[PDB]
């Protein structure tokens, strides 16, 4: 057990041992971006592939070319923290070595006349942080992986839902990564037809003729030939035995049935047969027949044979005639029919028809048509069937060559057409489009590579154009490349893409789920409205790959999925899941990662299968699945097993205890709202958990995990210094590790990110141990909510529907109080009248509002501010303003007139009260810094000086301790060393060369220990001192950070992990809560009526388990309080940890006395228990736990009404449930407006709380008012409340003067409509 | 003037690897820095009101 987990061991109720630990949760992002950035010597992945795909760039004439050499990434200007603070993108410069070889015109082509090599700046590539996030424009973003259709050829059908009859129509679609789409479909008349780029449809023989194929060649390829010679003045068909198995059969020795089995007569075998003439009448020819004497074509290929044609062939002397095979079941004349309808007769006419289909209304030329075809599919510049696409294509048509080609060809197209024909005939099956073997995962690396290639093509056109011209004597290759298009492409991808999303940062679980999210939307994907039922459904191939529970509930159902716990992406981008090999009947611990196509063949048993001591299956017929169908299978027929019980559910679903007792509908909600929890002041572990919390907490990156083991040297609320162990030191290193903790930092959702130390001075720590707990973390365990005592009973209608009744003590102990950090900005700009100034001289404002402001006009740090308080005082110059006569008289009476500048200052939003915790001042280069700017600059410089001095002091203490040890190799009295003053050591004098050379280099190194640290400190001074690059016209930006403590109150949404959400209805006093016989009141009362109908039973079990857990904790607390002997405590702990037949063996013999006391101290507030999903605690284990804690086995206690003291007539389920505070607070949702801003065009109230807008009275509301008959209320809403500019002002005046009457007018929207219709050249006028 | 400023900005960003600063652009153009800022503030195309 690790040190961090030995502090509080969670009891495991699982029974199945785990053979594979859950892998790193953020691998899907980090691996992809490492593929993108890391150099590939093979040149197949990342920036190298794009470079070699675009380069070399060749001039049209041939004068010169630009070729690729290598690339590298420079050092970042800022780190992550400074990029976030300043508001700039965290990125690395890209420098590419390019050389411009110049060819010699006089010399033959290919002679290198000159070479010019230079490094070219090709833009800034954004960098992925260690946690899989990007810092774009100062904010954290996550790029969501995309589930898109895999490139290749897909065979599908209309399922008989298009034509009037059934007529199942089959089509084949060739979809590349880049290029045009090729479609081969059938028509209701049984003709193969071809489409390119989804335009007007043509016969499929045109694409065959444009490759130089004669009709005879087409018939030979797509048909089998039966031959008919003339032997001994008789008809002579070459008999193929398989064909025979309406006439009299020849071979009189073996006569078959006449005009009315086959194998018995075919056993002897003959090669002769005679058929009537009519048998030839119905057939069609196969080749063109030419007569030399006549010089004409007697019969053409693909023509109906007639008696006259037979006679003509007879007179021509020809004896051999071959005709195509045609049936109604297995072989079809489709190709012959589409040859018949097709009017093309040569390659040129086919190209002309293809050109008319591509480019209509343009004169067709041979060179133009030829070019169009070559480019559409056979050009690597415009067509790319990538490696995954080529692999899928070859698997589809069974081709075992051209594995490195990305352009279609003769064999590919003809194989696709043949396979479609075979599928129609009956041999073959259509493909499933929802099958995960046909859908691919496309991650950050691939998308970034594609956008970089787009930018490179943009720069390649201009590079080609400039290379065409020949003035390259004084031209360097850095003068040819413009990095702005490339930078624009990458910035567009990383900031404006639909899949580049604002990070969800409510809690670590939200972060992890967002990093493991897959979207079917985005570029190259689906749309919300056009998506159908089929793509939203759960496929049988989603087992172990996509979570069937976690998905948005709404328009995005089925379109956004979550990666499974053990799911992985192979090199081709297809999801794969691990399985255990079954060898010789025993389940080997060897893990094979299988994809859906490989999964289909094998028979896979489930993790719930019983196993014996020898490793084999217990029961003869085990449950398993094959080809996506579950069933019962023999033991010897099992090939694979599941690796874990949480293999099919995602992390959020895996964090729900007793998931197997909950419906999928409510498990969906539980998983969704586990990502909406808001961290509280005090993070508390869940009493009932699943054991995955540690993985989420560690892998989210919110916690401070030790990089190297050792002993903690120093702990402080913002810094941890660790003395590294002697076995893990890099030679010549300081020997210390410094962890600076994040303290009260705004998140993306205006929450608080705070890291609290969980280690004391002198505590040993190993690698991977948790040093500081981030938000929603308790001792390295994910802690999203709080454990609350729960009573399942109705209480006077205050838990009606989904309402929640909460005791006042919950508010008193601040169990659900949350810190929300809000950022406000004041931008002083340059206007035409003048420059806006930030100052404390605010007109028309008294000294009361200037108390919290300083001389510079910025609020102090730590000032408690309420709504309307001035934070930054800003005055803007204002133009001449015309005054009414009454205002002139007022100014003449009282001579107060000071309107040179107008007060537009930053004020706290209404109903917001908090403390200013941070102020940041950004000043443009060349603008005088106000006193507050220099104060913050001095504070930052002092902080940098102190931090560098302290860091250097600790690291030099460690390194001088190493020096000390190197001396201790011999061992002496360093008291003599201290006899000479520390600085005076450099003043010593040694004459011996052995000692003096030592002293020489020691002095030369001590003086050099100053140059590097001075360089570091000078770089820091440069960063704080330098000016900020603001937007044009912006002079100064002042940002104020407000910390607001939000307590629980009625209207706040609170929920558990089983989908039972609710809104708090009343904060009841403690004396009105139900209480047990011991006088302990319940804190939250829930309605039982919501359990049975939604069928989420896992909460009740959890409640029972929670009760038992707390009971055991109480016992431990009692044992601690009574100061009992440690032997009794050890015995009790062993008894607690030995309950049930679990996989966990926690024995306390090797736990030291201090370790035992620490564990008991951590178990005071209840014993944590782990119930893995689908391997949870049975009811018997819960009952045994309850009996241990001296509690009823039914989990129901006798409660008393606090308002009367009378016991309730029935026992009530009382326990402890883990409840969360969702990010839906009534403070941010309560809005009201009487009059405010209005729209510019429609003259209507704006929309939103941020704009102080009004509610929308939509069409349905108008219908309801009309149904009521409320004409006057409807007229009020339409005219005097929305867009009657005179009417609403008159109504306001009338209400102010008491007369509640209105004078309705004409809405401005109708006038806008009138003007628009008149602008459309239509006379609309209101008759009178 | 705007086009030549963009050309010089491109060349300078190519030369030094980072975005040129107003003062350096003014030095290279042999023009006052205030004029450079004035030119930089007018090179904006109006945004459409129908943008999502």
């Amino acid at each position: 057990y690790s040190y961090t987990e030995k502090k509080r061991i969670r009891k495991d109720f699982g029974t199945r041992p785990q053979v594979l630990d859950i892998p790193y949760l953020l691998s899907i992002q980090l691996d992809s971006f490492e593929k993108f950035i890391e150099q590939d010597p093979e040149g197949q992945y990342g920036l190298e592939a794009a470079f070699r795909s675009v380069f070399p760039i060749q001039s049209y004439n041939g004068n010169s070319e630009l070729q690729y050499v290598s690339y590298r990434l420079g050092e970042p200007v800022f780190d992550v923290k400074e990029c976030q603070i300043r508001g700039v993108t965290y990125s690395k410069p890209l420098r590419v070595k390019l050389r411009l070889v110049i060819f010699d015109k006089d010399a033959p082509a290919g002679t290198v006349k000159d070479i010019k090599e230079q490094e070219v700046y090709m833009g800034e590539i954004p960098l992925m942080t260690e946690n899989g996030t990007f810092v774009i424009n100062g904010t954290e973003r996550v790029i969501v992986s995309q589930l898109h259709r895999s490139p290749g050829v897909f065979f599908d059908s209309d399922k008989g839902k298009t034509h009037s009859s059934g007529k199942v129509l089959y089509n084949a679609r060739i979809i590349p990564y880049r290029g045009s789409w090729l479609d081969f479909e059938f028509d209701p008349k049984d003709n193969l037809y071809v489409r390119i780029d989804r335009r007007r449809k043509l016969p499929a023989s045109i694409i065959l003729r444009v490759l130089g194929k004669t009709s005879a060649e087409i018939l030979d390829i797509f048909f089998e030939k039966v031959n008919f010679e003339v032997k001994d003045q008789t008809l002579m068909m070459e008999l193929v035995p398989e064909r025979l198995r309406t006439f009299d059969i020849e071979a009189d020795g073996k006569v078959y049935v006449e005009k009315g089995h086959i194998r018995q007569l075919e056993k002897d075998g003959v090669n002769f047969i005679e058929v009537p003439v009519e048998y030839i009448v119905g057939k069609v020819s196969a080749k063109d027949y030419v007569n030399e004497a006549t010089g004409e074509l007697i019969i053409t290929a693909n023509q109906e044979i007639s008696l006259e044609a037979l006679a003509n062939l007879s007179q021509a002397g020809y004896k051999k005639l071959e005709v195509l095979f045609t049936n109604d079941l297995d072989h079809g004349p489709f190709m012959s029919e589409t040859l018949r309808v097709d009017s093309t007769t040569d390659r040129i006419s086919a190209l002309v028809e293809i050109y008319r289909m591509m480019r209509p209304g343009e004169p067709p030329t041979k060179e133009a048509a030829e070019s169009l075809f070559e480019s559409l599919f056979f050009s690597a510049e415009r067509y790319d069937l990538s490696t995954v696409g080529r692999m899928k294509f070859n698997s589809s048509i069974g081709r075992e060559d051209a594995e490195e080609q990305g352009t279609l060809d003769e064999v590919d197209i003809i194989e696709v057409m043949k396979k479609l024909i075979s599928i129609r005939n009956g041999k073959g099956e259509v493909d499933d489009i929802d099958h995960l073997g046909n859908r691919r995962i496309r991650s950050v690396g691939e998308m970034a590579e594609n956008q970089f290639r787009v930018g490179l093509v943009r720069v390649e056109r201009a590079v080609k154009e400039r290379l065409s011209l020949g003035d390259l004597d004084n031209v360097m290759p850095q003068d040819l490349i413009n990095a702005k298009p490339i930078s624009a492409a990458v910035k567009e991808f990383f900031g404006s893409s639909q899949l580049s999303q604002f990070m969800d940062q409510n809690n670590p679980l939200s972060e992890v789920t967002h990093k493991r999210r897959i979207s079917a939307l985005g570029p190259g994907g689906l749309t919300r409205e056009r998506a159908g039922f089929e793509v939203r459904d759960v496929h049988v191939t989603h087992y172990g790959r996509l979570c069937p529970i976690e998905t948005p509930e709404g328009p995005n159902i089925g379109l956004i999925n979550s990666l499974s716990a053990f799911a992985r992406c192979n090199e081709y981008g297809f999801l794969e899941t691990p399985y255990r090999r079954v060898v010789n009947g025993v389940v080997t611990d060897e893990v094979d990662y299988l994809s859906a196509i490989e999964e289909g063949q094998f028979v896979i048993a489930q993790a719930n299968a019983k196993l014996t001591e020898e490793g084999g299956f217990a029961d003869e017929l085990v449950t398993a699945r094959q080809k996506g169908e579950s069933g019962l299978h023999p033991r010897e027929h099992v090939d694979y097993m599941d690796v874990a019980t949480n293999q099919v559910v995602s992390i959020a679903a895996s964090l729900i205890p007793f998931l197997e007792h909950d419906d999928a509908n409510r498990a969906l909600m539980g998983a969704n709202m586990q990502r909406q929890a808001v961290p509280t002041l005090r993070s508390e572990k869940p009493l009932v958990g699943t054991g995955i919390e540690r993985n989420v907490a560690v892998d989210s990156g919110v916690t401070a995990v030790a990089k190297r083991g050792g002993v903690i040297q120093s702990v402080d609320a913002s810094r941890i210094v660790v003395k590294v162990n002697e076995e893990e030191l890099i030679p010549g290193e300081a020997g210390i590790d410094i962890y600076n903790l994040t303290k009260y930092t705004r998140s993306n959702q205006n929450t608080c990110i705070n890291q609290r130390p969980c280690v004391m001075p002198g505590e040993p720590v190993a690698r991977g141990d948790v040093l500081a707990d981030g938000p929603s973390t308790d001792l390295g365990e994910l802690a999203l909510g709080q454990n609350m005592r729960i009573a399942f009973m109705p209480w006077n209608g205050y838990n009606f529907e989904d309402s929640i009744l909460v005791s006042e003590r919950v508010v008193q102990d601040d169990r659900f109080t949350t810190i929300h950090i809000q950022e406000l900005s004041c931008v002083a700009r340059d206007t035409k009248l003048g420059a806006e100034e930030i100052t404390a001289d605010i007109p028309n404002v008294g000294e009361a509002a200037l108390s919290k402001l300083d001389e510079s006009g910025i609020v102090y740090i730590g000032a408690e501010v309420k709504g309307g308080d001035i934070l930054v005082g800003k005055v803007t110059p204002k133009g001449e303003t015309q005054l009414t006569p009454e205002e002139k008289l007022l100014r003449a009476i009282f001579g107060e007139k000071a309107s040179d500048v107008k007060d537009t200052s930053l004020r706290v939003p209404n109903s917001v009260a908090g403390t200013v915790i941070d102020v940041q001042v950004f000043t443009r280069d060349g603008v005088e810094k106000d006193k507050r700017a220099l104060e913050i600059e001095q504070m930052q410089l002092k902080e940098a000086k102190k931090d560098l001095t302290e860091e250097f002091q600790i690291l030099e203490g460690g390194l001088l301790a190493r020096v000390r040890s190197v001396l201790l190799a011999g061992g002496y009295t360093e008291a003599k060393l201290s006899s000479i003053e520390r600085k005076k050591w450099l003043e010593q004098t040694l004459e011996n060369e052995e000692l003096q050379n030592q002293l020489e280099q020691l002095a030369e190194q001590y003086d050099e220990l100053k140059a590097d640290f001075d360089k570091k400190f000078e770089a820091k001074r440069r960063k704080i001192t330098q000016g900020d690059d603001l937007a044009p016209g912006v002079l100064k930006i002042v940002k104020v950070y407000l910390a607001v403590k939000r307590r629980i109150q009625p209207g706040d949404k609170m929920a558990g992990r089983h989908g039972n959400k609710g809104v708090i209805s009343k904060i009841n006093p403690v004396e009105d809560m139900p209480y047990d016989e011991n006088g302990q009141p319940v804190d939250i009362v829930l309605n039982p009526l919501g359990v049975p109908s939604r069928m989420n039973i896992g909460q009740i079990l959890e409640v029972h388990l929670g009760l038992a857990a707390k009971g055991i904790g109480d016992k431990i607390n009692q044992m601690i309080k009574e100061q009992q002997e440690l032997a009794k405590l050890r015995e009790f702990l062993q008894k607690v940890y030995d309950l049930g037949d679990t996989r966990q063996r926690v024995d306390i013999s090797e736990l030291s006395d201090e370790d035992v006391r620490t564990l008991a101290h951590n178990l005071r507030a209840g014993l944590p228990v782990a119930t893995p999903v689908f391997d949870g605690a049975p009811e018997s284990s819960i009952k045994a736990m309850l009996e241990l804690a001296d509690l009823p086995a039914s989990g129901q206690l006798t409660l008393f009404d606090g308002r009367t003291g009378d016991a309730f007539e029935r026992p009530v389920t009382v326990g402890y449930m883990y409840m969360l505070k969702l990010n839906h607070l009534v403070d941010d949702k309560m809005h009201a407006r009487s009059t405010g801003s209005y729209s510019l065009v429609t003259q209507q109230p704006l929309g939103g709380k941020a704009q102080f807008g009004g509610q929308r009275f939509g069409e349905m509301e108008v219908w309801a008012l009309e149904a009521y008959g409320a004409a006057y209320t409807l007229q009020e809403m339409l005219t005097v409340k929305s867009d009657d500019v005179n009417g609403r002002t008159k109504m306001y005046k009338n209400i102010v003067d008491g007369n509640h009457a209105m004078e309705p007018g004409m809405p401005e929207s109708f006038n806008v409509l009138l003007k628009e219709i008149r602008s459309l050249g239509i006379n609309i006028e209101l008759e009178d | 003037t705007i086009n030549k400023l963009n050309r010089i900005s491109r060349q300078m960003l190519q030369e030094m690897g980072r975005e040129p600063l107003p003062e350096e652009l003014a030095e290279r153009m042999q023009m006052p820095e205030d004029k450079i800022r004035k030119v930089l503030k007018i090179a904006k195309e109006p945004i459409s009101m129908e943008t999502p």
